Formats: C-alpha cells, structure tokens, sequence
C-alpha cells in the first residue's frame, strides 16, 4: 500500500505592517 | 507493509500587507 | 514487501495579515 499523504506545509510568512496614514488637513488660516 | 508517510507540503503564501493608518488630525490654526 | 512513499502534503495556511499603519502626522499650521 502507498504511504499516507504528508502533513500540510508550514504557515506562510506574515505581511508587513501597513503604511502610516497621510498627513492631516492644513489648519485654518490666521 | 504500508509505505512511509509523504513529505511535508510547501509553505503557505505571505499574508497581505497591513492597511494604511488613518488620516492625521487637522493642523493648528495660523 | 513494502509500499512506496506517500505523496507530499498540501500547502500550509496563508500568513497573517499585517497590522494597520500608525495614524498619519498632524496637518501643517494655517
């Protein structure tokens, strides 16, 4: 009889941390 | 006799890159 | 009498999604 199928591979790598948000709106003027 | 168990499968794929941070706060008044 | 080695396993699970980026910088002065 053929051997059993192997176990699943390891979990894949983690994604990178997301990018920082964009700069906020310019303040109201003087 | 049964054959030996097969080898491990391939590693999973990389997870997605994280989401962008939210927009920053509004600027200070002039 | 022994059978042949089994097939390779399936591919592992997908990696975790990255965490969100930090909040953006504060907007420029008015």
């Amino acid at each position: 009889p053929v051997g059993a199928r192997g176990p699943a591979g390891p979990q894949g790598p983690r994604g990178d941390k997301g990018e920082t948000g964009e700069q906020g709106d310019r303040g109201i003027k003087g | 006799a049964v054959g030996p168990r097969g080898p491990s499968g391939p590693q999973g794929i990389r997870g997605d890159k994280g989401e962008p941070g939210e927009k920053g706060p509004r600027g200070l008044p002039g």
